């Protein structure tokens, strides 16, 4: 969850997840907006593995 | 929409913007139900029901 | 919902009821791209 908020907290400004690549605000994030972050979600672990979800969120 | 009247809630009720939860698959998909309706986003830490797969019921899983 | 969208009658005591209108819902995908709406059944 951290992770997919501090990937809203650096959005480039023509980079974006959404319509016309538009970037969320952190200040008035909203849940879906950290669903679709988490839906491409990639990410290191502390001991060094990638951790990604699938189509429907599962992680072997 | 479901109220056509208008509901109160006091300012001081934050807003949740995910969950962590739960432990049993019956209780992860009562409580998906739920969070789903809104687009709420909830990640389970036990849960491995495979019915918790099926997106076209449970989106924010 | 809407008047359109639901039948309603006052009284004393109130009765609920869910009956399927309906066959199923609106097989729009989402991306998530823009704010959810409310899905129509087909
Ligand atoms: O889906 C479920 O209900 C189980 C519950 C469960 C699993 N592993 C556990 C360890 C301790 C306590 C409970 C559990 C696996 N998923
Ligand atoms: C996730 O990121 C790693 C870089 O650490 C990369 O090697 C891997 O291909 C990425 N996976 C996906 C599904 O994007
Ligand atoms: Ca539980």
């Amino acid at each position: 969850i951290a992770h997919a908020l501090q990937d809203i907290y650096t959005c480039l400004p023509g980079r974006g997840l959404f319509t016309n690549g538009s970037c969320a605000d952190i200040k008035k994030v909203e849940a879906w907006q950290v669903l679709k972050h988490l839906r491409h979600l990639n990410f290191t672990n502390n001991m060094g593995e990638q951790v990604t979800f699938d189509e429907c969120g599962d992680l072997v | 929409l479901n109220l056509d009247e208008f509901c109160n809630c006091s300012e001081h009720i934050p807003s949740t913007i995910a969950v962590v939860g739960a432990t049993g698959s019956g209780v992860s998909t009562a409580v998906a139900n739920l969070l789903g309706l809104f687009y709420i986003p909830q990640v389970s830490y036990a849960s491995s029901s495979r019915l918790l797969s099926n997106k076209n019921q449970f989106k924010s899983f | 919902y809407g008047p359109d969208q639901r039948a309603q009658k006052k009284g004393d005591i109130i009765l609920g009821g869910l009956f399927p209108i309906h066959f199923g819902v609106a097989a729009k995908d989402q991306d998530l791209k823009s704010r959810p709406e409310s899905v129509e059944c087909i």
